[PDB]
């Protein structure tokens, strides 16, 4: 009784786009949090006696 | 004269078990009767997918 034509397909697909859609925004998420957290301020001191 | 002794093999020389003889089956499954009405054969019903 859906009366949709193909309805599951289209739930799949959708669900496809939401998986990516979060995979991308954790990787922009990730970037931002690695830019803002070590910043010279707050750790004071880099990982290795070298690297900046 | 005649046999007085006659064998039989289906009787047990121990008393566990009776008869030695087992009954066959040959199907003859009964179930309930349940006589088919039909009046919806009267009835037109077409199937219909949705709505």
């Amino acid at each position: 009784q859906g009366d949709i034509d193909s309805l599951k397909p289209k739930i799949a697909v959708n669900q496809a786009k939401q998986l990516k859609r979060l995979e991308d925004e954790m990787v922009v998420q990730q970037l931002m949090l690695g830019g803002i957290s070590n910043t010279k301020a707050q750790r004071t001191n880099p990982r290795v006696p070298g690297h900046g | 004269s005649t046999p007085n002794v006659l064998t039989n093999v289906a009787v047990s020389h121990s008393g566990e078990v009776d008869s030695l003889l087992i009954e066959k089956f040959n199907g003859k499954v009964r179930e309930q009767y349940l006589k088919g009405e039909n009046l919806l054969s009267h009835f037109q019903v077409e199937t219909v997918t949705g709505t």
